[PDB]
Order: C-alpha cells, then sequence, then structure tokens
C-alpha cells in the first residue's frame, strides 16, 4: 500500500483476524498511509488491544513506531491520560 | 465465546481465570496488563481476557470491549468501601457501544469470607435490576473453591 | 534535530516510506522527496547536492532514491556514515530498492530510521541489532 488513502474500513479488518502476520501488515499499511500523510484514527482499538502487554518485539516495535508520528491525534482506542494506551502495559 | 473479564484490583480475577484453566489455585500478582487464556466447558470454547484492575490498567478497558460476547464483573464482595465505586464503574461500561449486546454476568466473589456481602446485597448496590437492554445474572462464587464458577459459565453459555 | 527526517523515495514522484522523528514532516515529507530525488536529487552524481534549501544526501538505486535529508549539519563524515549504515539495512529488509517491496516493508524500514537517527541525532544500527526489534 504505495498511498492509497481510502482503505481503513479493510485495515480494520485485516488489523485482527487471528494471524499474526495479517495484524502486523495491517499496522504496518497504517503506518505507510500516515507517513504519506492519509486517513488514520478509525482504527485506534484494533490496533491496540493485540499488541499491548507482549514482550514479542515485532507488534509492539510496529505499535512503537505509529508513536513518534501521530499519537496526539489518534483518540479511539487511546483517548487522554497520564498513562494512555501508548505506555501503560508498556512499561 | 468471547467473553471479558474485569473487575476493581483485588477482585479475584485471575484467580478466577487459573481455577477455570488449571483447576488450581495460584499465586497472584497484580495484573498490569491482561492474562487471555482459552477453557473448554460443555462443548464450548471461552476466550477469557482478565484485565487487571488497578487505576493506569483500569484506563485501558476499552481496547478489549469490541467483539465482546459475554462481560463477567468480578467484585470482592468483603470490600464495603470500594462497592460504590465498582458501580460506577460497571454503570458506564453498561454506556459503551461496544457492549451494547454483551451477556452481563457479576461475581460476588470471596463469598467464603464470614461478612462477605450476599449476592442480593450487591444486586442492589451494583443497580443489576434496573438492566433491561440486555442479559444479566449474579452468582455467588468462591474462586478458590471454585463454587459457583461453573454455574457462571453455563448461565454465560446460554446467552 | 540536525535531521529533519530520513527517506526512502521512488522517483515516481512520492516518498514510498520515510520517517518524522517528531511530528514535523509528515505531507511535507513527500513533497520533498517526490520533486527532488527525480533529478536525481538534482544531483550530477554527487553524493551531497543541496536544493529549495534544503541538504538532501542520496545513492540511486534502481528508479528509487535513498535519501537522507538535514537543513543543519554538524560534521561531514556523520552525514554519510548514518545514510551508510541504513544502506547496510535496506536490502535486508526489500533486496535492493524498489516501490513495491519498500511499501510492503515500511515497517521494517521505518523501524530502522527510528533506531538509526533518533530526534535527528545520527544514532548507529547494524544488521543483528535490528533483530531483536521485529523478533
Amino acid at each position: 500500500m504505495d498511498s492509497e488513502p481510502p482503505s481503513e474500513i479493510s485495515l480494520k479488518n485485516d488489523l485482527e483476524k487471528g494471524d499474526v502476520k495479517s495484524k502486523t501488515e495491517a499496522l504496518k499499511k497504517v503506518i505507510i498511509m500516515i507517513l504519506n500523510g492519509e486517513k488514520l484514527p478509525g482504527l485506534l482499538m484494533t490496533i491496540i488491544r493485540f499488541v499491548l502487554p507482549l514482550q514479542d518485539h515485532t507488534i509492539k516495535k510496529l505499535l512503537l513506531v505509529f508513536w513518534e508520528i501521530v499519537p496526539k491525534t489518534t483518540p479511539d482506542g487511546r483517548l487522554l491520560h497520564e498513562m494512555i494506551l501508548v505506555c501503560d502495559a508498556y512499561r | 465465546m468471547r467473553i471479558l473479564m474485569v473487575g476493581l484490583d483485588g477482585a479475584g480475577k485471575t484467580t478466577v481465570l487459573y481455577k477455570l484453566k488449571l483447576g488450581e489455585v495460584i499465586t497472584t500478582i497484580p495484573t498490569i496488563g491482561f492474562n487471555v487464556e482459552t477453557v473448554q466447558y460443555k462443548n464450548i470454547s471461552f476466550t477469557v481476557w482478565d484485565v487487571g484492575g488497578q487505576d493506569r490498567i483500569r484506563s485501558l478497558w476499552r481496547h478489549y470491549y469490541r467483539n465482546t460476547e459475554g462481560v463477567i464483573f468480578v467484585v470482592d464482595s468483603n470490600d464495603r468501601s470500594r462497592i460504590g465505586e465498582a458501580r460506577e464503574v460497571m454503570q458506564r461500561m453498561l454506556n459503551e457501544d461496544e457492549l451494547r449486546n454483551a451477556a452481563w454476568l457479576v461475581f460476588a466473589n470471596k463469598q467464603d469470607l464470614p461478612e462477605a456481602m450476599s449476592a442480593a446485597e450487591i444486586t442492589e448496590k451494583l443497580g443489576l435490576h434496573s438492566i433491561r437492554n440486555r442479559p444479566w445474572f449474579i452468582q455467588a462464587t468462591c474462586a478458590t473453591s471454585g463454587e459457583g464458577l461453573y454455574e457462571g459459565l453455563e448461565w454465560l453459555s446460554n446467552s | 534535530m540536525v535531521l529533519l527526517a530520513a527517506a526512502v523515495c521512488t522517483k515516481a514522484g512520492k516518498a514510498i516510506v520515510s520517517r518524522q522523528f517528531v511530528e514535523m514532516t509528515r505531507t511535507r515529507i513527500e513533497g520533498l522527496l517526490a520533486a527532488f530525488p527525480k533529478l536525481m536529487n538534482t544531483g550530477k552524481q554527487h553524493t551531497f547536492v543541496e536544493t529549495e534549501s534544503v541538504r538532501y544526501v542520496y545513492q540511486p538505486m534502481e528508479k528509487l532514491y535513498m535519501v537522507l535529508i538535514t537543513t543543519k549539519n554538524s560534521n561531514i563524515l556523520e552525514d554519510l556514515e548514518t545514510l551508510r549504515l541504513f544502506s547496510r539495512v535496506i536490502p535486508e529488509y526489500c533486496r535492493a530498492l524498489e516501490e513495491n517491496e519498500i511499501s510492503e516493508h515500511c515497517f521494517d524500514l521505518i523501524f530502522a530510521f527510528d533506531e538509526i537517527v533518533a530526534l535527528g541525532y545520527r544514532e548507529n544500527v547494524n544488521l543483528a541489532q535490528i533483530r531483536t526489534f521485529t523478533e
């Protein structure tokens, strides 16, 4: 997904699927559309839900990636708190 | 079947989960995070998300709401100071659109303790009678003995 | 920051994958990469070329440009060296540069970018180091 700004409905579906690869790919697809500068908050609860505690680095690294380029803007699955869904289980 | 089990810290959520999964009473630590496990009961495989109840984590439950078929809300029946707080958490949880049709099962837990509030008392304090929009049930439990646990899984499976 | 962005480009006229260390160059990243890397960063087959008041360091790989951009600078050796280390890391993820395969490993490359250059200051990376993260 080079740059496709309407694809956020499919990404939500792909983000949790019971297959780790699909989830990683989805979250990756979100990153590439934001970096170009395209739509991203719809997904947030889905994105945040699988990855949170785990020591399994790749999804964690992917989520960690998305928190330095848009964390502030996206708020469906995060909202505003001191120990946000950016860092609460990332302790 | 997808299940979200929450409640305030120390209610007994992880004790319940691992009693169900291992038939064992484990020595818990506060859960900073979740535990997720699959349990077989009578041809149903329940995937239970036990999400820690301390404040930081409490702020995160909303990410586990979506796709939830049923909600186990664990209450420490012996703690009277925090029952109002439980009531407050649970009431706005009931207002959550992703939790809209999910089956609501309250566990009044630590029923084994001498001064534990009764399930009826808890039902009045949590305002359970006022839920008309979906299925609810309250069940007295003791997670250490295992009492009431499977009666819960039973009720849940009949959603 | 001294290093605005670290960016992999396709001279299709767009930034294929790119990294904004702290929220500044979002959409900005794509326009710079899209115009300048097409002209060889406006180069002549010189690693440093500066255009529209932004220093572009680059290496061509196919129809693609691996690009480092700065608009400030601390030392000569350093800018090349982060780009260089990046160029060891990029074929591990994408088997040279190529827009479709670059696109698929947005996460891989992007993560390396954060790791390599942190808050615009050129840290160091290596293919083994990269592994712990994507594990």
